[PDB]
């Protein structure tokens, strides 16, 4: 993605529960490599694991979990997405949604089921952590 | 109200740490100093408790 | 990629020298997460850094370094590629080529300049480490 | 023959470790035990020396 900063990293793994441990390790390796407040990093790590776990639990067969970590000066943006079996993996007012909104400064979702094939099944969540 | 039975079911230190984070809005470092444990131990307890609550809710 | 094993991870970063340190960190985090002989892991880490450094040094402006680590039972395959300013980033008989062939059990390259646009500029190197 | 001047220019322990890896084909662990340093120290020296030779060749 071009709007991504020069230090961004995109990770892709099979959207399988067996890969959640690898994702936690790599996200932790990146945060240590970064500059944000430590308390903000620890919260963000928990939120990214919640996002990845909910996406992979809802993932269609043979889907890919696509994770982008974009560390900027002001903030860190983390985007995760996968082809899922539901139009909304973190419903308004759900416990998951409240957890994410407590741990990240901004939480946004994206999904367009009008797109044909697997793109119409993709659900994404973007977390932003500042300062 | 729904969370209360589930929180009482949490191990005692898990519950204290969860409530300090999500009800008192303390940072993980402030929770570490309040309970007298390490910052990493706070993150470990939060992760564990969120994983339990994730499947009951 | 579908032929990739279920535990494979694809990493993408801007093909910039500033990101080589991040790549070394993430490759090391993955190896520790894996099962191969320790001596084989240490050699592979050096070879992947050589590959990534040579690709990024030759990368075109705004290119992406695409790194796949595929840990299998028998072996670990690492593939790295980027749009580059030359048809061959590790020439036969070069010191780089000899280093890679000493450190990995198998070294292969791929490039097809007949493809139009940026795909025709891509040069890739695949390293395989067994047992 | 081209490498020889460049290897003599290497720091002495860098050269020993490079030659044991690429001429004697020892594993990094075997090099660690031969020189009496840690496995991680061997990887650090190999990385350093390859980075120097990379730009002279």
């Amino acid at each position: 993605w071009m709007q991504r900063g020069v230090r961004a990293v995109e990770l892709n793994v099979a959207a399988r529960l067996e890969n959640l441990a690898l994702l936690r390790t790599l996200v932790g390796a990146i945060g240590t490599f970064e500059d944000l407040d430590f308390d903000a990093v620890a919260d963000l790590r928990l939120a990214v694991d919640e996002v990845c776990t909910r996406l992979i639990r809802s993932a269609l067969p043979d889907a890919t979990l696509r994770l982008v970590v974009d560390p900027r000066k002001d903030e860190v943006v983390v985007e995760a997405s996968a082809a899922c079996d539901t139009h909304d993996v973190v419903a308004p007012g759900s416990f998951s949604w409240h957890v994410l909104t407590a741990l990240a400064d901004d939480v946004q979702t994206f999904h367009d089921g009008r797109q044909p094939d697997v793109a119409g099944s993709v659900f994404g969540i973007t977390l932003t952590a500042r300062r | 109200e729904v969370l209360r039975p589930l929180l009482e079911a949490l191990p005692e230190r898990e519950r204290t740490v969860l409530v300090l984070r999500f009800f008192d809005s303390m940072t993980q470092t402030q929770i570490a100093e309040r309970v007298g444990i390490s910052q990493m131990h706070v993150s470990r307890l939060l992760a564990k408790s969120l994983a339990r609550l994730r499947d009951q809710l």
